[PDB]
RNA sequence: AAUGCGCAGAUACCGGGAGGAACGCCGAUGGCGAAGGCAGCCACCUGGUCCACCCGUGACGCUGAGGCGCGAAAGCGUGGGGAGCAAACCGGAUUAGAUACCCGGGUAGUCCACGCCCUAAACGAUGCGCGCUAGGUCUCUGGGUCUCCUGGGGGCCGAAGCUAACGCG
RNA sequence: GGAGGAAGUA
């Protein structure tokens, strides 16, 4: 909740859009953005364009509140993926973490016929 | 009346007291159940990968014994509840393979 | 783990009957303080409380210990498996090395002759009681006091059990057959185990008079009945619930969540 | 980029403590790797994964360490 | 399970010379003991269907060296089956 | 894209807790069983097969009508369990219309104990048993002083031979 | 070269 000025990031990129979100070292969050955020809809969600754009927005509201260095915690697999983190990468907050957290089972769920 | 191999883990943010009344716990137990202990590897604490119970750091212990099979597998349950005790593993006596010879 | 028969009658092809295979062969009660005198099926007025209630056959209560917190450190023994008319369960004549003598709801797996014991400090083995504080977690747990030491008012039909939570200060959350999720002391005792006889909802009354022979009377209902005592007075042939499906005194039976709501007791609950 | 079984001594593949004799069977992840990697053989494997599958679960072997630069 | 005192003990109580480790007396006597043993296991495993099909062969196996002795010598057969009682 | 969810605070996060099923890499073209089938780890019970020892029995062997047992999945009966998926059912959309493929929900079921149907692309569409008929070649598993010999299996080209051929070998 | 494991419509 507070003013700080490190933090941690966050993406989540679907098949169809790319959510992605930030925090703090601890996990309270402040800011979030996605490729509807930006302004897209529909299947432009999905595009990695809107997606290095949804970032951006997250690139700011942190920086308004003071932020300076945040670390990248990736989770997913869809074409998003590099658009925010060179987005991240390349923005104003320099990185000191690429985590990938992609969530695999050990075949444990049985999915929908897709 | 065969050798098998026990393996047990044990919470470390405890005085030696715990840390030695938990001990004798597992000792007058072996006898309730007919253990010919042969040794015991108290290597002692390690850093665990992932955490468990949420704890990373674990005491360690090792009893290799020689106990009869018509009184095994009933004793992890009186191993099991001891909720200061959240790990245990018993393995028959692998006696031991070769490799790069 | 029941006793069908053969079709030498009606009725008597589906009716089923308990099991005995774990009764201690016997039928005598010890009558020491144990069994007590009986009543019938309406109040002190005279007026009928509950209806559809009587008959039956002649019962003899046996007292229960339900209150297992004045033989603590006191260990005992269990001595026979015996049958209450009175319960779903059936209970145990279990001795006391004090040289006495009590009974206590027959929970599953419980053998003769194995220590049983009240207290803090005793074990996890079927049959012992003691504080939830003590008991530990995921643990089949029965005969609850809501309160502590008012006796055990929770989970002690037949097959019934109750799993431990988690602990929450000087509380307890508590998972009953229902599916209540409720706080509960921890200094409340409860036995350790599930009740006996799992298969008494497997069995089969078959005619009826095994209805009436265990005092519920037959049940009329109320598209039979006249509007002077129904709502449904069904009038003219089997005509419908002419709306809404209700209750003798007039109250819906559907769906109405009757529990009160300005209620001290829904702080501690969670549906 | 080679591999390892030679690499180690007289290890004993049986043991399901000497973590140190195994925590490079694990990847960058904790994934095994595979006998395409580590020169053992048939048996050799199996005798091995019956192992880390146990040590994994004294507490000592991870499932997943998190992916860092990729 | 079986120790090798489970197999002396017996082989030596049959043994119709000794040295002799396996004859159709000491066959029998030595799957009779499995047999034995091994139904005494389907009793509580009921449904290990699959340990079920070898008695069927260690049985319908003993059914033919009674069906060798009862040909050859009749006068150790039942002289055979009355000590372990067999057959029915 | 829409049904759908969402200002009543979701999607993404952190902490805690509950509950189920199923086991990533190993893992393969591998192994096991008569087939059906079998994949986390540990243990108790248990079957089948295989190698060497020059020990024993001494043809006790093979097939096997009838019989008896097992038998995927689905379905059933009685009690449970139910996170995910999902027949039937409803809606969204494409359509000429869509009783379907695509999507939003979703019951039975799939999970457990017991007892049933006993059916199949149950296929290697190749019954079991034995002997003889060139090899080359990777591999699973024993043994033997060993890029060597030998025994049991699974793959791959191919001697002669067979088939209408494909192909088997 | 053989073998194993991305189409709108009459
Ligand atoms: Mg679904
Ligand atoms: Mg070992
Ligand atoms: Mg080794
Ligand atoms: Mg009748
Ligand atoms: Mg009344
Ligand atoms: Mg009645
Ligand atoms: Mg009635
Ligand atoms: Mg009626
Ligand atoms: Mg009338
Ligand atoms: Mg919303
Ligand atoms: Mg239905
Ligand atoms: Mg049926
Ligand atoms: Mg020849």
């Amino acid at each position: 909740k507070r003013q700080v000025a490190s933090g941690r990031a966050y993406i989540h990129a679907s098949y169809n859009n790319t959510i992605v979100t930030i925090t703090d070292p601890d996990g309270n969050p402040i800011t979030w953005s996605s490729g509807g955020v930006i302004g897209y809809k529909g299947s432009r969600k999905g595009t990695p364009y809107a997606a290095q754009l949804a970032a951006l927005d997250a690139a700011k509201k942190a920086m308004a509140y003071g932020m300076q260095s945040v670390d990248v915690i990736v989770r997913g697999t869809g074409a998003g993926r590099e658009q925010a983190i060179r987005a991240l990468q390349a923005s104003g907050l320099q990185v000191k973490s690429i985590v990938d957290d992609t969530p695999v089972p050990h075949n444990g769920c049985r999915p929908k016929k897709k | 009346m065969r050798r098998y191999e026990v393996n047990i883990v044990l919470n470390p943010n405890l005085d030696q007291s715990q840390l030695a009344l938990e001990k004798e716990i597992i000792q007058r137990a072996l006898e309730n159940y007919g253990a010919r202990v042969e040794k015991v590897e108290e290597l002692g604490l390690r850093r665990l990968a992932y955490p468990i119970a949420k704890d990373p750091q674990g005491y360690f212990l090792w009893y290799q014994v020689e106990m009869p099979e018509d009184r095994v597998n009933d004793l992890a349950r009186e191993l099991r509840i001891r909720d200061n005790v959240r790990r245990v593993m018993v393995v028959k006596s692998q006696e031991p393979f070769l490799a790069n010879a | 783990a029941v006793k069908k028969f053969k079709p030498y009658t009606p009725s008597r092809r589906f009716m089923t009957v308990a099991d005995f295979s774990e009764i201690t062969k016997t039928e005598p009660e010890k009558s020491l303080v144990k069994p007590l005198k009986k009543t019938g099926g309406r109040n002190n007025q005279g007026r009928i409380t509950v209806r559809f209630r009587g008959g039956g056959h002649k019962r003899l209560y046996r007292i229960i210990d339900f209150k297992r917190w004045d033989k603590v450190g006191i260990p005992a023994k269990v001595a026979a498996i015996e049958y209450d008319p009175n319960r779903s369960a059936r209970i145990a004549l279990l001795h006391y090395v004090d040289g006495e003598k009590r009974y206590i709801i027959a929970p599953d797996g419980l053998q003769v002759g194995q220590q049983v014991v009240a207290g803090p400090d005793a074990p996890i083995q079927v049959g012992n009681a003691l504080p939830l504080r003590f008991i530990p977690v995921g643990t089949v747990v029965h005969a609850v006091e809501l309160e502590p030491k008012k006796g055990a008012k929770l989970a002690r039909a037949a097959g019934t059990s109750a799993q431990i939570q988690g602990r929450e200060g000087d509380y307890v959350i508590l998972r009953l057959p229902s599916g209540e999720l409720r706080k509960v002391h921890g200094e409340c005792y409860a036995t350790v185990g599930a009740v006996g006889n799992a298969d008494h909802k497997n069995i089969v009354l078959g005619k009826a008079g095994r209805s009436r022979w265990l005092g519920r009377r037959p049940h009329v209902r109320g598209a039979a009945m006249n509007p002077v005592d129904h709502p449904h007075g069904g009038g003219e042939g089997r005509a419908p619930r002419g709306r809404p499906p209700a209750s003798p005194w007039g109250w819906q039976t559907k769906g109405l969540k009757t529990r009160k709501r300005r209620k001290p007791s829904s702080r501690f609950i969670i549906a | 980029k080679a591999k390892v079984k030679a690499t180690l001594g007289e290890f004993d593949l049986r043991d399901y403590r000497n973590v140190e004799v195994l925590k490079r069977f694990l990847s960058e992840t904790g994934k095994i790797l595979p006998r395409r990697r580590t020169g053992l053989s048939a048996k050799e494997q199996r005798i091995l994964a019956k192992t880390i599958k146990r040590a994994r679960i004294l507490g000592l072997l991870p499932f997943t360490e998190k992916l860092v630069r990729k | 399970p079986i120790t090798k005192e489970e197999k002396q003990k017996v082989i030596q109580e049959f043994a119709r010379f000794p040295g002799d480790t396996g004859s159709t007396e000491v066959q029998v006597a030595l799957l009779t003991l499995r047999i034995n043993r091994l139904s005494e296991h389907l009793k509580v495993h009921k449904k290990d269907h699959h340990s079920h099909r070898g008695l069927l062969m260690m049985v319908g196996q003993r059914r033919r060296l009674l069906r060798y002795l009862q040909r050859e010598d009749p006068e150790r057969y039942r002289a055979l089956i009355e000590k372990l009682g067999i057959r029915g």
